């Protein structure tokens, strides 16, 4: 049975856009803009986009489209780098362990929004402490913050990551709904997902447009917009902003998960993935910018309502999404409709990205093992059920701490290392000239010198710098006033290293399993598997300087 | 899905040769039809793609001309101004039949071309 192809170009484009434009653009990007001075974050973010993220989005799409394999088996062109595919699959699994819990939060809030009196508008609820107060009629004791932290997370019942408690049953039911939706959107291949993304990948844009248009008019929104567009240039001398920008670029665009490779693996050969990558990157960046505009307008609005400064209303984590925006909504007229549309948009943003992240794992491992390829429904069930079981940790009472650890270490330094290894393996060992020849065979034109330079020198160099500084400039993990114990940081670094070490481990395994002399093993490892008949003939390009001097 | 190549033969340098690729089991007029040659490794020669766009390898551009007949389900490669370096076994390949199809990557048996 030959590999099937997307029913339409719109199927592929909507899948790629739904995965790329994700909950990150609304939950992670605006908080990173506030956390890093506002407009100072945008300069590293745009720079990293241009020089690493667009180039590597294009590289992943072209690799998948030409080799027609998943992230793991795509490394038949350079057999030593299959550990990179395994690492990106593992990163995708790690990220889905908590991304679906965020989707479950969105679903819980949506079900809570089916009321004329939103539960986060006032105190007097079973989840409210005796300190609850509405400052617009200290911020942690507001109706919305207390709702999020006690009636949803039940975080008040957890002292820390050492005492996380048992899974919350309402959040467990919402997670069950999310995983069932994912399974039935993924169990029959990419056709069902490509048709499903027609609404999930399009509704968020209308919702976000209305949110932006309304927020820009709210009183005090101008102060938030000014803070958003204010550039603190001394913050660019800190490595934290650059690490955050690079990690956000690769977490939000979707490079380093194996999703783009898996999606392009179902493309027709002549599909223009260059323009697809350009369009998806531009849409992701404009969505991030518009979501940040709306979030900061709401920050200014709430700072005006509270008669406080914008830095006294912003909250770490998913606070800007689940405390600030719900509070502003509750302050509006027709607040029920605003809440319903906001959380439907959040669900639509998260669901297609979870589908893409799970498709990365399913496609990669089914291409790696054909038994899994035949049993698509059973393997999809296995992936979804494993994600559910390991996401149970993030719906516990102290599940926010596990979620913070995961969102810090699953796709932080690890994803940057994975994309760096992708770029190196494709542009140095396989050959940037060979990759350009492949792209010419698909598209008739070779990628411009800008893209080749980014693939071989610029993106690898910036990625290496960001990885090294992220390791060097790591700060102990914290959530609000809670300081994670020293062993939580070691556990998080172990989670990151778990995916990072698959690359050296696979290189060692491939070298040892291969039979022959040292040079024969090296040639087999760096030679494409379909060309392994040349190792005997001793015609390895990588053993000559012209291969390595390809600009 | 089957590809049967023909038209190969011994030709003089600077001559012309028209290879045919009789296709079965799929319509070539929606298909990504590629020509390869193995003198060395199989090197992509030309492609007439799902929407009729013709692309050529730099080694054959301006000399070879790929075309497809919709009535006969045949893909043609008009190789002109042939050189001794064009001597190889030319393979006709169908990457896929476009969108809503399967990635066949089916290859023909090859057709020898010898440029004296
Ligand atoms: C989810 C996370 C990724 C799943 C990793 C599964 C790797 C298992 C595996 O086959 O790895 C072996 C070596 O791996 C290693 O030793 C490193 C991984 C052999 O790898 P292989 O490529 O020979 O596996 C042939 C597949 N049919
Ligand atoms: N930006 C993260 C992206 O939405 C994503 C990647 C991998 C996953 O398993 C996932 O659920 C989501
Ligand atoms: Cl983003
Ligand atoms: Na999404
Ligand atoms: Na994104």
């Amino acid at each position: 049975q030959p590999r099937e192809t997307w029913g339409k170009k719109i199927d592929f484009l909507l899948s790629v856009v739904g995965f790329a434009v994700d909950l990150a653009n609304v939950w992670r990007f605006p908080y990173l803009c506030y956390k890093n001075g506002g407009g100072a974050f945008l300069i590293p973010y745009t720079l990293f986009l241009i020089i690493a993220g667009m180039p590597l989005f294009y590289m992943e799409l072209a690799l998948g489209q030409y080799n027609r394999e998943g992230a793991a088996t795509v490394w038949k062109i350079c057999p030593f780098f299959k550990g990179v595919g395994y690492a990106v699959i593992l990163i995708a699994l790690y990220v889905g362990f908590y991304y679906n819990v965020i989707i479950a939060w969105s679903l819980y809030y949506l079900f809570s929004s089916f009321t004329l009196n939103l539960p986060w508008t006032d105190c007097g609820h079973t989840w409210n402490s005796p300190n609850c107060t509405d400052p617009k009629l200290k911020y942690k004791f507001t109706p919305a913050a207390e709702f999020y932290e006690r009636g949803v997370l039940h975080l008040h019942e957890s002292s820390g990551i050492h005492d996380i408690g048992l899974p919350q049953w309402q959040l467990l039911l919402c997670l069950m709904v999310v995983v069932i939706v994912l399974y039935f959107s993924l169990w029959k291949g990419v056709k069902t997902s490509g048709k499903v993304v027609w609404i999930t990948a399009t509704l968020p844009y209308f919702v976000l447009f209305v949110l932006l248009v309304h927020g820009v008019t709210l009183p005090g929104a101008s102060n938030g917009i000014n803070a958003y567009l204010h550039i603190d240039f001394y913050r660019l001398k800190e490595a934290t902003v650059w690490i955050d920008a690079a990690t956000q670029i690769f977490f939000s665009l979707g490079a380093g998960f194996g999703v783009l490779i898996a999606f392009a693996s179902y493309n027709k050969f002549d599909n223009n993935c260059y323009r697809d990558a350009l369009l998806t990157s531009s849409i992701n960046c404009i969505t991030s910018f518009v979501s940040g505009f709306a979030i900061f307008s709401i920050l200014g609005y709430m700072a005006h309502e509270h008669k406080v400064n914008i830095e006294d209303v912003a909250t770490e984590g998913a606070g800007l999404v689940f405390i600030l925006y719900p509070e502003a909504i509750s302050t509006l007229s027709g607040s029920t409709f605003w809440a319903v549309v906001f959380f439907v948009m959040l669900l639509a943003l998260g669901l297609d990205s979870s589908m893409g992240g799970m498709e990365a794992v399913i496609t990669g491992l089914a291409d790696d093992f054909q038994v899994l390829k035949r049993h698509r429904k059973l393997f999809t069930f296995g992936v979804t059920f494993s994600t559910f079981l390991l996401a149970l940790f993030c719906i516990t009472k102290g599940g926010i701490y596990v979620l913070t650890l995961l969102d810090t270490f699953a796709a932080g330094t690890s994803i940057l290392f994975a994309v760096l290894m992708e770029a190196i393996g494709v542009s140095w060992f396989y050959g940037v000239d060979r990759f350009s020849n492949d792209i010419q065979q698909m598209m008739g034109f070779r990628p411009g010198l800008y893209w080749r330079l980014c693939w071989k020198f610029v993106s690898p160099a910036f990625l290496l710098f960001v990885v090294v500084v992220s390791i060097i400039n790591f700060k102990p993990l914290t959530y609000d006033d809670y300081i994670f114990p020293p062993w939580a940081n070691w556990v998080g670094w172990g989670i990151a290293l778990s995916s990072m070490v698959l690359v050296p481990i696979y290189v060692i395994y491939k070298f040892l399993s291969t039979q022959g002399s040292l040079w024969e093993r090296l040639a087999y490892g760096i030679t494409p598997e379909n060309e392994h008949h040349l190792v005997a003939q001793r015609d390895i390009r990588q053993f000559q300087l012209q291969h390595w001097l390809a600009i | 899905v089957q590809l049967v190549e023909s038209g190969g033969g011994l030709v003089q340098a600077g001559g012309s040769l028209r290879l045919s690729c009789a296709a079965s089991g799929f319509p070539v007029y929606q298909a990504n039809m590629y020509w390869y040659r193995q003198a060395k490794e199989r090197e992509w020669v030309a492609a007439i793609q799902s929407e009729g766009r013709t692309i050529y390898a730099d080694s054959v551009k301006g000399r070879f001309t790929i075309s497809r007949d919709n009535s006969k389900n045949t893909v043609y490669l008009q190789m002109n101004s042939l050189k001794p370096e064009d001597t190889a076994v030319y393979y006709c390949n169908v990457k896929d039949a476009g969108w809503a199809s399967y990635q066949y990557d089916y290859w023909g048996q090859g057709t020898q071309v010898t440029v004296s």
